[PDB]
């Protein structure tokens, strides 16, 4: 269970990198 | 503004904008058709709500209207024979206002009705400029027949009178005291508003110290209860749950009785529901329904899961409502299991780490801090008083199994525990009480009550828990022995346990001479079985060393009236015999049982 | 009343990953929306918005999302929830799991729409059952007798027989006939293999039955929303037969365990972490808004009642599946490998199975006075019966009493006459209790200590 | 012996097949009945479109609903060639009223090179500027839309009322 | 336990509320043994303080704001004051009323005092009688009571007068008596009546109109037993009291007696 | 057990589950027959029927004996055979009898390479119809000073068991039907006329 | 005395300084003040449980049961917050109170804390149940200071020997009595006979005592003299022959 998430957290930091460069596109 | 608007749906989840200024654990009303959720998440202007009810259909930019409180209970008049669920809907008023056999979603009748007229005395002698703080009764409202709801100051609360209501009839929307502190005024109806999860405070919390009667022999003999106290039960299919639920509701005397089902089966939730409105007592030589005095919260296991685990939480708020007011309540909870599970499924909806058994890491202390809530107290506020909540909880540890978290927990915390049986009830042995098993921890703390108002009983109940106990030790000794070559010494042992467990033990609540068996007739059928315990034990001892001694055979030859009298004890009867006349009866059998055993000695 | 404006069409498809069709630019989406996608080729699906955030609407495409791309394909958003036609004419009909049609018969008129999802019934308002259902097989409603509007699972396990006993009490149930008209029977079927799906539908024609049956089958390679689906389409025409068409309805949802597989794939696409033993960690409250659909109300002559069919690995009772449907249902009924191995029909093991109502369903003027009797002293001789069977190994059969040899007659005899019935052999409740009696006729009446001398005098002597 | 007991359930198998077998032609001809009662509504709103007049109050109507569906800064609308005047009249009375109840700017603009088939009943197309959204108000699509929607009314209406639905809740 | 600001408004709160009963138990500053026991919180009621000036004052240590003390302090004015508002008509005299709050101040527990049961009894057996209509149970208790009262109002609760304690057994048993159980009520009430040292329990107690009552609701439950006209006659005679005393009962159960041997 | 049987099974109308004390004692095919499971056989009882008549019974009896032994074949773990009834020993040897010389098949040999169905029914039949005449002479010398025993049998009918024992060993590339057939018939007059003589 | 209170209803992150508190103030008591402290810590697993669920939330790594996987330090901190110092009179006892779940000692709870702490004092539900009083089993219990604290000089010459006598007989009376339970009395020799009388001797005489009563070492040690007497002299192996001719004979 302890690493399934931690995937979803670095998952969701590069989502959120993502979009976040997305706003300088 | 109140309204912010739906972001985003996921689930159960909604995610909502424009909510600044919202706060942890809110409730909110989302949607056109004003689903309750609560507020668990705040990160910038956004909240994270998780919804109760089913979220099929709400769309993108739908309102969400906070609500200034997080979950919590309406407190007032129309509390007595309510039906209620784990979040205060009235279930009988929503049945009856949407003429259906279903729940709508976003149901919005208010908990206590706002339409009914309550008949309001002030408390008479406050006058304008007054004096007053939080837990003072300013007036009364005759609510029933047995229940004066007595109207207090919410806590918190403080100021100078600046105006109350002459005597009349009001709505629970009309204000019936205004008060005013540093220049701010306060203005009161009849009904307060209280957080489920904040302890309700009071003066002073007080050691427990008088019993809880049933009016069972046993329980009420080996395994008392203080009221104020803690208890669990054993709560599976075969052990009989209804006598305690029947004994605390009908003939304890508690004051106020508040039930709490935590997620039952449909069909088992309706039997109890079907039976409880049909219960009656009497009171002033008067028969009267149980509802006068009791509210029940209903869940059946497919209401939403908050308030599952909300519905032990605010039928304590409601019972701690009524120690309040100087009453002595009795709070139910069907199954805490049903409730601890309804936690483990929150805990995981949220994701959290599975800790012990998949249960949430605080399971231990949630249990503890709802057991904490049971007690004795004096009140707040100016009236001096004392009230008192009991809880007795339900646990069903799987296949018996007590290692079990939840049930560990329980018997961790709870000082009394009635372990009914359904290898007794197989027997038709009823109550069906496992006197091997089940205990109290209250006896050093009920000690100078026995001590004063009935003294004799602390040794016979001594004496009858040891006579039940050499009753096992031998219980093995007897199948090597062949029963006729054991000592006359244990003999009389096995055959006075043999009296107490068929004769005190047993007690059928259908008889019209035992439905109730009052504290005097119970000492003073065990003061006579112990008195010829000691009487046929002397009579061995004296001759057992060299004489042509006594034996138990011949003890039941020289006295079988005597130990038939004995068996006769129990259909002694309050409704027609006077407590003078029983005294009498049981005084009697012990100048029969002394002459014939001085004319053995 | 009707919704009356147009539906918009869009071409916006952001991404397409394993199940799950994204879209952006949608206006206002409605969570659980369903939708209809054209494909380039132009084949049409179907899905339903699975989440929403601002703009974006993600729907899970019902059929696959092969062929599916990014510049070509459209959708169209309903505008509208997942509702179903309901009537009385679906009694005689078989249906898809998403409630088209598979008899050659047309599509439904509705009498109403209704949301699958429904409303949760008033505890208030719900009544404790009464009268029994009669199954027609004895080992049930002999020993086992299920209560009008009572919930009450059949636990069985892979390879054992629990379709042909579904199948058996779909073409045999009905009311007692003391002393059918109002009853119907509702049969969902979910992940049924291809041969099994057949077996129903063939076996509910040939042996004549369907005018009392409304059948939805969902296939092993159908969809699996539309196994989600199925429960609810079933349960939402069982409260319309029962609480508005005043009839008493059977319901039979066909290997839950095949449901609770579906429940779990769809958790997974929304990228939730896996709960306990691998299943989602609100598969309580998942399956007690099937289960809890159910029982009599008050102020209405129609009833629903029960029987989800389980299958548990391993045969172990203690697997999520059947460990969570023990807490929500009153009773279950144990499917035996063992009866199974010696070739007995139907293999149910009368020692662990229990129905909790069955004091109310059972007595004098819902059965027969007797009934409440011969059930716990049958029971009395079984258990006795497996204990000196035994120990006849252990101490052989010379050692053995009197007594213990008139339960070891007894055993064979119950096994053969009462446990063993044929497939297409029916029993009322008096056929149930008169082989009852033909078997307790073994005893002398002073060891049949279970019944009281009054049942003794008026049932055991053989009458003229 | 059980044969001989079987013979009732065997014969009411029969009875019970024949009863429901019957049914089913009953169900065949009420759905016929119901798909000429939509094949009818069809030709009668044929005789809407060729009143003039009378279609002009639609076209004035199915363009401002797309309008309201949108909310867009630029659309494109798309009819029949010939509805083209009474189409640019209708845009033409739209734009005014959807800025008043939008409190937007926008700009309408009729397809001029690829109109509908002349095989659709009537009622128009709306697009987005770009053409990766639309909303269809041609008239069968009106017509369809309601008549799926009613279709308890008309089962209520054509073939009365179910006597066994005790309770509408 | 308290947070200072609950602490501090329970003191301002309970000061006001020792006020209010001393107001009630005594408009004429009569009981001035008691009053010199409470000056010290009187002294700060006296005048206008908004609430808000003892609140501060109580912070400041200046009122008394020890809880347990003025808790103490409250209840035996409280229990005083239930004693003289449950003798409802009756009042007792001021070296009585000094000697009771004497009695009570030098007791360890109120809560747990014989003092506090007879009250609750008392009360229990009062509230009744604010709601109940007129049957023979309700009249019956409408008697006792007031004559327990009175006697409670010459004799005080504080010490074990066999009177106050036998009227108490008697009242309460009635009271807890089945309302159909008419024979067993009458039979308890006239039972009093004859146990009763004097001729005329109820002289001067009961008001005229209530002892007709009794004397009728007697003769009313008697005549229907009287088999002969001549022995109804005869007891119909009786009817000329309103009083109830011995006499009548003797009389009707001579005339009773009578019909005993004439049947 | 693992998620991939346990989905499988969900699916699958046969399945045939591994014995590893059948295959670590050298026992071949290895397949346990109590786990096991076969859904078609009501589909194929109407081609059992038509075309061999006898086999459906056969069948039955034989999953009779192989779950009866088990049960038993658990006690005498516990209490050492001494205990065990002549018609229950019969049953463990018979049960035996079915392991070693029909369940067992050599997959090399070339009389058992593959074993076609009138063997397979020739063998069975023969191996139930001792069950019934040995199990008889135990049963109908019970009650009795003269009492039949499983010894009695094996010492007067060892030529039988050698015989049954052999029945596999008949080649179907070497001889025909008729012959298989005929050589399994003489056995059953063999046995039928060995407990005629007992 | 000084007493810090947080109670059942009380918040759960003050349980996490509130034994940080007490520490501190017994430091500067026993460190500056040159006191001799006695810290009394109740309930280290409702400390452990607290910590549990504030480290749950931050999703720090677990270790066994789902506590944190740093709980060996954070106990540590606690508990290595006593003894004596250099040039200071002052000291610091600490004595904190378990409550192990389920009564398993291999819990990370009683586990984490046997490593760090010098013994433990093992309170045995079967002895309660019993009736006896102090519940304190001997075997599942230690002290690792007592080696140095006993002995000539110290206490008693004998102290160090009797002790370890004492541990053996109860260890070998235990073993016979799980004996008896398979093989019945019938089975046993006089010498298991003598280990099963030590037994019942030893729980009644050296484990019961009674509320308010206050032994010296030197009754301790005498009582425990009479019940190793009861064995001939050379069953005691533990105890050298120069031990055994000055102390058994009396």
């Amino acid at each position: 269970f302890y690493r399934l998430k931690k995937i979803q957290e670095k998952k969701k930091i590069i989502k959120e990198k993502s979009e976040k460069d997305l706003e300088r596109r | 503004s109140t309204f912010g608007y739906v972001h985003g749906v996921s689930g159960p989840v909604v995610t909502a904008c424009d909510m600044a200024g919202a706060a942890m654990y809110e409730l909110v009303r989302v949607g056109h058709s004003e689903l309750v959720g609560e507020i668990i998440r705040l990160e910038g202007d956004m909240a994270t709500i998780q919804v109760y009810e089913e979220t099929s259909g709400v769309s993108v930019g739908d309102p969400v209207l906070r609500t200034g409180k997080p979950l919590s209970v309406e407190l007032g008049p129309g509390i007595m024979g309510a039906i209620f669920d784990g979040i205060q809907r009235p279930l009988s008023d929503i049945s009856s206002q949407t003429q259906s056999i279903y729940i709508p979603r976003g149901v919005n009748v208010s908990a206590l009705s706002r339409d009914i007229k309550w008949e309001f005395i002030p408390s008479k002698n406050l006058r304008v400029g007054s004096h007053i703080t939080g837990g003072d009764i300013y007036g009364i409202v005759n609510e029933n027949s047995l229940i004066k709801h007595k109207i207090m100051l919410p806590p918190r609360s403080r100021g100078s009178v600046t105006y109350i209501a002459p005597p009349g009839n009001y709505d629970a929307s009309d204000v019936v005291l205004e008060l005013e502190f540093e220049g701010v005024k306060e203005k009161l109806s009849m009904v307060q508003v209280w957080p489920v999860r904040q302890v309700r405070p009071v003066t002073e919390k007080l050691p427990a110290n008088h019993p809880l009667l049933t009016g069972q022999r046993v329980l009420d003999a080996l395994f008392p209860c203080v009221q104020g106290g803690t208890t669990a039960i054993p709560g599976a299919f075969g052990c009989g749950k209804t006598v305690i639920s029947q004994s605390l509701s009908k003939y304890s005397n508690s004051d106020v009785i508040i039930y709490v089902g935590c997620g039952e089966r449909g069909n088992e939730m309706s039997e109890v529901l079907r039976d409880f409105p049909e219960l009656t007592m009497e009171v002033d030589g008067k028969v009267e329904s149980i509802m006068k005095r009791t509210a029940l919260v209903a869940n059946t296991s497919n209401m939403p899961v908050a308030a599952r685990e909300a519905s032990i939480y605010t039928g304590i708020t409601l019972s701690e409502y009524f120690r309040d007011m100087g009453y002595h309540v009795s709070m139910m909870a069907d199954s805490t299991s049903r409730w601890a599970e309804a936690l483990r499924e929150i805990s995981g909806r949220l994701a959290e780490m599975p800790a012990d058994s998949g249960y949430p890491a605080y399971l231990g202390a949630r249990l503890a801090s709802f057991y904490e809530r049971a007690g004795r107290v004096k009140c707040l506020g100016n009236p001096e008083r004392e009230g008192s909540v009991s809880i007795v909880g339900a646990v069903s540890p799987p296949g018996g199994d007590f290692s079990d978290p939840v049930t560990s927990a329980t018997l961790g915390i709870v000082q009394v525990f009635w372990g009914l049986d359904k290898k007794l009830a197989q027997r038709k042995h009823f109550p069906s009480v496992n006197w091997l098993i089940s205990y109290s921890k209250y006896m050093r703390a009920l000690d100078e009550y026995y001590d004063k108002h009935f003294t004799e009983f602390v040794p016979l109940r001594t004496k009858a828990k040891e006579i039940l106990q050499e009753e096992e030790d031998l219980a093995e000794i007897v199948q090597l022995v062949g029963k006729a070559s054991l000592a006359e010494t244990d003999k009389i042992t096995l055959e006075v346990a043999k009296l107490i467990k068929d004769d005190f033990l047993q007690q059928n609540g259908y008889t019209p001479y035992d439905r109730f068996c009052p504290f005097y007739k119970t000492v003073g059928m065990l003061s006579n079985m112990i008195s010829f315990y000691d009487m046929a034990r002397r009579a061995v001892e004296t001759t057992a060393q060299s004489d042509n001694k006594i034996t138990w055979s011949i003890i039941r030859e020289h006295m079988g009236e005597i130990l038939y009298k004995l068996s006769s004890m129990k259909f002694k009867d309050p409704v027609k015999d006077g407590e003078a006349k029983i005294k009498a009866d049981y005084a009697q059998l012990l100048e029969d049982m002394q002459n014939a055993f001085r004319s053995l000695e | 009343n009707y919704l009356s404006q147009p539906r918009l069409t869009y071409k916006t498809v952001s991404g397409v990953n394993g199940p799950l069709v994204i879209l952006d630019h949608v206006k206002f989406p409605r969570y659980a929306e369903i939708v209809h996608l054209t494909l380039p080729d132009g084949t049409k699906r179907s899905g339903q918005v699975l989440e929403v955030s601002g703009s974006k609407a993600v729907v899970q495409v019902f059929e696959g999302t092969s062929g599916i791309d990014a510049k070509k394909t459209s959708c169209e958003f309903t505008g509208d929830i997942l509702r179903t036609p309901v009537s009385e004419d679906m009694l005689g009909r078989v249906f898809n799991g998403s409630g088209k049609p598979i008899d050659r018969g047309p599509v439904v008129l509705a009498e109403d729409f209704l949301d699958i999802m429904g409303q949760p019934i008033n505890p208030q308002c719900r009544i404790y059952p009464e009268e029994m259902i009669q199954t027609g097989i004895s080992a049930i409603d002999g020993m086992n007798s299920i209560a009008r509007g009572q919930k009450i699972p059949i636990f069985s396990a892979a390879g054992l027989p629990h379709n042909e006993i579904a199948a058996q009490i779909c073409r045999q149930a009905g009311l007692v006939k003391k002393s059918e008209e109002n009853f119907a029977i509702v049969f969902a079927a979910m992940g049924v293999n291809m041969e099994t799906a057949r077996f129903f539908k063939s076996d509910f024609e040939e042996n004549g039955s369907m005018d009392n049956v409304c059948l939805f089958l969902n296939l092993a390679n159908d969809p699996t929303i539309e196994r989600i689906i199925t429960p609810r389409l079933a349960l939402t025409t069982a409260e319309f037969l029962a609480y508005q068409c005043e009839k008493h309805v059977l319901v039979i949802l066909t290997d839950m365990s095949s449901y609770a597989e579906a429940l779990r794939e769809v958790s997974a696409a929304r990228e939730e972490v896996p709960g306990r033993r691998g299943f989602p960690g609100y598969m309580y409250t998942d399956l007690a808004t099937i289960y809890e659909r159910a029982g009599r109300v008050e102020g209405r002559n129609g009833s629903i009642t029960q029987i989800p069919i389980l299958t548990m690995p391993n045969d172990d009772i203690t697997h999520p599946i059947p460990d969570l449907t023990g807490y929500i249902t009153e009773g279950q009924i144990y499917v035996d490998r063992q009866l199974h191995n010696r070739q007995i029909y139907p293999p149910i093991n009368v020692l662990p199975s229990l129905s909790r109502l069955m004091k109310s369903a059972i007595g004098e003027g819902m059965t027969r006075k007797d009934h409440a009797d011969v059930s716990n002293q049958l029971y009395a001789c079984y258990a006795i019966g497996k204990d000196v069977q035994a120990m006849k190994a252990v101490v052989g059969e010379e050692a053995l009493t009197s007594d213990d040899l008139l339960y070891l007659e007894f055993l064979q005899k119950f096994e053969k006459n009462f446990i063993t019935q044929g497939p297409y052999e029916n029993r009322t409740v008096y056929e149930t209790l008169d082989i009852g009696w033909q078997l307790l006729r073994i005893f002398p009446k002073e060891m049949l200590k279970r019944i009281p001398q009054s049942t003794l005098s008026e049932f055991y002597p053989r009458d003229s | 012996e059980k044969k001989e007991k079987q013979i009732e359930q065997q014969k009411k198998i029969q009875m019970s097949n024949l009863m429901n077998q019957a049914r089913l032609k009953v169900l065949r001809a009420r759905d016929d009945l119901i798909t000429d009662l939509l094949n009818e509504a069809k030709q009668r709103l044929s005789k809407v479109v060729k009143d003039t007049t009378r279609y002009q109050v639609l076209l004035d109507g199915l363009v401002l609903q797309g309008l309201y569906q949108l909310l867009e800064p630029r659309m494109i609308v798309r009819c029949r060639k010939q509805d083209f005047p009474l189409v640019k009249a209708a845009v033409q009375k739209a734009i005014p009223m959807y800025k008043i109840a939008t409190k937007k700017d926008v700009d309408v603009q009729i397809d001029l090179e690829a109109y509908l088939p002349e095989d659709i009943a009537g009622g128009v197309e709306i697009y987005n500027g770009d053409r990766k959204i639309k909303v269809s108000n041609t008239l069968e699509s009106r017509l369809d839309l309601i008549a799926q929607q009613m279709m308890p009314e008309v089962r209520g209406a054509l073939f009365g009322a179910n006597a066994n639905r005790k309770f509408l809740d | 336990g308290l947070t200072s600001e609950q602490y501090h408004s329970q003191v301002v709160g309970k000061i006001g509320y020792i006020a209010r009963c001393m107001q009630t138990i005594d408009p004429e500053n009569n009981l001035k043994k008691i009053r010199e026991d409470y000056q010290d919180v009187l002294i700060w009621a006296e005048k206008n303080y908004r609430f808000e000036e003892i609140l501060e004052a109580s912070k400041s240590g200046k009122c008394p704001n020890d809880l347990d003390a003025l808790s103490r302090r409250s209840l035996i004015l409280q229990e005083l004051l239930r004693l003289v508002s449950s003798i409802s008509p009756f009042k007792m005299k001021l070296d009585l009323i000094e000697s009771q709050y004497e009695k009570m101040k030098q007791h360890v527990n109120l809560w747990k005092s014989d003092y506090h049961v007879k009250l609750n009894q008392l009360n229990q057996l009062t509230d009744y009688l604010k709601n109940a209509a007129p049957t023979p149970k309700n009249n019956f208790l409408r008697a006792m009571t007031s004559v327990l009262q009175m006697q409670i109002a010459q004799y005080g609760i504080t010490e074990d007068n066999e009177g106050i304690n036998q009227l108490f057994k008697l009242g309460l048993h009635l009271l807890a008596m089945a309302n159909e159980k008419i024979d067993e009520q009458y039979h308890l009430f006239k039972g009093y009546v004859k146990d009763q040292p004097e001729e005329s329990p109820f002289e001067g107690i009961l008001p005229a109109e209530d002892q007709k009552i009794l004397v009728k609701t007697m003769i009313d439950y008697a005549m229907p037993k009287l088999s002969s006209k001549v022995l109804q006659d005869k007891l119909s005679a009786l009817s000329s009291s309103d009083v109830l005393t011995k006499t009548l009962l003797d009389s009707i159960d001579r005339i009773v007696k009578e019909n005993e041997k004439l049947n």
